[PDB]
């Protein structure tokens, strides 16, 4: 959300993100391919 | 005011393979985590479907709940609430 919180030290590289939505909606933007 | 509960949030729709070093990890991401507690059924030994997490940071909260509500982890969307959660140990 664009916060400048430093992440914690427990975190490894994993990347939970919202917006998952708006990527799927990104790429089903065609009209003829897949959706 | 750092010295709120607000700090403390409510994490239901936990799936029965996730404990404390799952959440943890992701939980860092939106910030510092201090405690975690899974709450997990004696009788099963699994999680009983919802955990509690606290921050160092309030912000760290919020952006834990807004990015992690609705966020499908292990097949199912997991939720997120605010809520002030005092630990029995």
């Amino acid at each position: 959300n664009r916060f400048a919180i430093m992440p914690g030290s427990r975190w490894d590289g994993v990347h939970r993100s919202n917006g998952f939505e708006e990527k799927w909606f990104a790429k089903q933007n065609e009209i003829n391919e897949k959706k | 005011n750092e010295y709120k509960d607000n700090a403390y949030i409510y994490i239901g729709n936990l799936n029965r393979e996730l404990t404390e070093g799952d959440i943890l990890t992701v939980f860092s991401e939106y910030g510092v985590p201090v405690d975690v507690i899974l709450s997990r059924d004696e009788n099963t030994g699994e999680s009983q479907g919802f955990a509690y997490l606290k921050y160092e940071d309030q912000r760290s909260t919020i952006l834990a709940v807004d990015n992690l509500n609705g966020f499908k982890i292990g097949g199912r969307a997991l939720k997120i609430d605010h809520t002030f959660y005092r630990p029995k140990r």
